[PDB]
């Protein structure tokens, strides 16, 4: 009942593109594949599908001469290539097919050369503390393009986490921060460690974060 | 191409109550086996799309019974009998009888719930980054609903502007509140010209401005 | 589990 798509992407422009979407837990032969680009602004919009059962392939007209739409039965992945990209190709790119959806693929078209962020702790203190809670972080600056994923201690620690929308800054790299809410009596005891990895880079990233003695 | 219109843009519900919105196409979604292929999505925020129903009323495995899918040939219709605060998001129709396929535009579902007064908190820079020669110092307003927030930074009591960023979570799925965050950032030579780094909050929680600051010297 | 209902109809073989 799954669909995992491929890691995010920086490309060049007049360059091509190719990304995945494994699929388990349905028969992949036995529904249309389809492959659709969401927009900034929430519109979401059909580029075409593959019927793995046979490989019949329909388009939107407007997608006909640049992407290129496979399925590999063996392994239950379909495959999407788009040639010639332009700016207007930077989008979050979904398979669908079923019930299911991909968690998306992230392309971004530009001509910069990707920087991996550095990561600075948030400490907690007593000016980080409320109502017996303490907040604490990890600061995550200067990297393109985007996404970065943070987890927090490999995973086991989502309760309370806001990871924030990145900011843009003037210089025209990221930043973002993580954050989370613990009981303040357990910094002594607890471990919290946040984990950044930045695909475009190949940049992973663990940072503790130690409290203040403020 | 067919043309799926979606209304309204927007519903504003509070917990309990009936929501509907309306999907009409730009011609019949009958195809010629008998079947009208009508979907439709919710994608919750920060989130990718879940298909809730197909084939106009056919609910997905683990869907909630309070989602009723309905309507024929051009005019089709969701409801939810009452909202739940996990039904946030943005809802799109789409239709797989003609061809290109197409969505509608979407209409986002947002939680009317009671105001909410922010938690707040403040980071002073780290040593790490202060060694690289800059200061970023975070102000945390965690938990608060409704979205609106007034946060103003003073250094040494004097009110700042022109180096600060902000950035909002989405609406929460359990509690249906915001998060905020603003960001000082300063060089290190700025930084250490001053002591006093105090960030003020105003919101309609609160029932008087609330200030949270360090000494560059204590921590 | 039952299998979940098609988005649309798939295409004929095409020979």
């Amino acid at each position: 009942a799954y669909l995992q798509q491929s890691g995010a992407e920086l490309v060049r422009s007049g360059a091509s593109v190719k990304m995945s979407c494994k699929a388990s837990g349905y028969t992949f032969t036995s529904y249309n594949m389809h492959w659709v680009k969401q927009t900034p602004g929430q519109g979401l919009e059909w580029i075409g599908y593959i019927y793995p059962g046979n490989g019949v392939t329909n388009f939107n007209q407007k997608f006909k001469g640049k992407a290129t739409l496979t399925a590999d039965t063996s392994s239950s992945t379909a495959y999407m290539q788009i040639s010639s990209l332009t700016s207007e190709d930077s989008a979050v790119y979904f398979c669908a097919s079923a019930a299911y959806w991909g968690q998306g693929t992230l392309v971004t078209v530009s001509s910069a050369s990707t920087k991996g962020p550095s990561v600075f702790p948030l400490a907690p203190s007593s000016k980080s503390t409320s109502g017996g809670t303490a907040a604490l972080g990890c600061l995550v600056k200067d990297y393109f393009p985007e996404p970065v994923t943070v987890s927090w201690n490999s995973g086991a620690l989502t309760s309370g986490v806001h990871t924030f929308p990145a900011v843009l800054q003037s210089s025209g790299l990221y930043s973002l921060s993580s954050v989370v809410t613990v009981p303040s009596s357990s910094l002594g005891t607890q471990t919290y460690i946040c984990n950044v990895n930045h695909k475009p880079s190949n940049t992973k990233v663990d940072k503790k974060v130690e409290p203040k003695s403020c | 191409d067919v043309v799926m219109t979606q209304t309204p843009l927007t519903l504003s519900v509070t917990i309990g109550q009936p929501a509907s919105i309306s999907c009409k196409s730009s011609q019949s979604l009958l195809y010629s086996d008998g079947k009208t292929y009508l979907n439709w999505l919710l994608q919750r925020p920060g989130q990718s799309p879940k298909r809730l129903i197909s084939l106009v009323s056919e609910l997905d495995s683990g869907v909630p019974d309070r989602f009723t899918g309905s309507g024929s040939g051009t005019d089709f219709t969701l409801k939810i009998s009452r909202v739940e605060a996990e039904d946030l998001g943005v809802y799109y129709c789409w239709q797989g009888t003609h061809f290109p396929r197409t969505f509608g535009g979407g209409t986002k579902l947002e939680i009317k719930r009671t105001v909410a007064a922010p938690s707040v908190f403040i980071f002073p820079p780290s040593d790490e980054q202060l060694k690289s020669g800059t200061a970023s110092v975070v102000c945390l307003l965690n938990n608060f609903y409704p979205r609106e927030a007034k946060v103003q930074w003073k250094v040494d009591n004097a009110l700042q502007s022109g180096n600060s960023q902000e950035s909002v979570t989405e609406q929460d799925s359990k509690d249906s509140t915001y998060s905020l965050s603003s960001t000082l950032t300063l060089s290190k030579a700025d930084y250490e010209k001053h002591k006093v780094y105090a960030c003020e909050v105003t919101h309609q929680g609160l029932s008087s401005p609330v200030t949270k600051s360090f000494n560059r010297g204590e921590c | 589990p039952p299998p979940p209902n098609p988005n649309d109809p798939p295409p004929p073989n095409p020979n």
